[PDB]
């Protein structure tokens, strides 16, 4: 049960992320080259 | 009138407990259904957008 | 062993995953008074 | 006064762009993360710095 928690919870974050990315590149180009950085940071 | 640095401080301290409110509701929340988190998160997402 | 060592691994996650969320609660209840 | 604007609106966006990156931190390696997040609270600390000038 916790491993099904963590796992469920990693890809949870995982699509939080991805989300938080694509929208900040979308609203906010100038700001998306550090994000896939940040993406490479985290990655 | 209301006074636009009232104005100013109430927004920030608005946008402080969004901020604090979403990670709560992460904190809590990872592991209920994927497709419903992922439309509340995006509900939140879009929050945080219109409050900057 | 085997078992064993698998067994307490994934209750040394377990735990450091529940520490870090009491950790994270403790920081926000701290830091809601600077906001 | 026009600088002190255009580095609030800087600071803002690298308060946002930090806290998309702690969040991945949480997301990933948490076990660091506070290694970030006094961080950004410094930048937030910096924005009342800021708020000083103004007043």
């Amino acid at each position: 049960r916790s491993n099904q928690y963590q796992r469920g919870k990693m890809h949870g974050l995982k699509q939080l992320r991805d989300s938080l990315a694509d929208k900040i590149v979308d609203e906010f180009p100038e700001l998306k080259e550090p994000v896939e950085d940040i993406i490479k940071r985290t990655s | 009138m209301t006074d636009r640095l009232t104005q100013l401080q109430i927004c920030l301290d608005q946008m402080t407990e969004q901020f604090c409110a979403t990670l709560n509701y992460i904190d809590k929340n990872h592991g209920v259904p994927p497709e419903e988190f992922s439309n509340t998160i995006d509900e939140l997402s879009t929050d945080i957008i219109l409050k900057t | 062993h085997v078992l064993i060592d698998l067994l307490n691994w994934f209750r040394t996650t377990n735990m450091n995953v529940n520490n870090c969320i009491w950790a994270l609660k403790s920081s926000l209840n701290s830091m809601t008074n600077a906001k | 006064y026009q600088y002190k604007i255009q580095e609030l609106r800087k600071l803002l966006k690298s308060l946002l762009l930090n806290y998309l990156e702690l969040i991945g931190v949480l997301s990933i390696n948490p076990d660091m993360y506070e290694r970030k997040v006094e961080n950004i609270r410094t930048i937030l600390v910096n924005i009342h710095h800021l708020l000083n000038e103004y007043r």
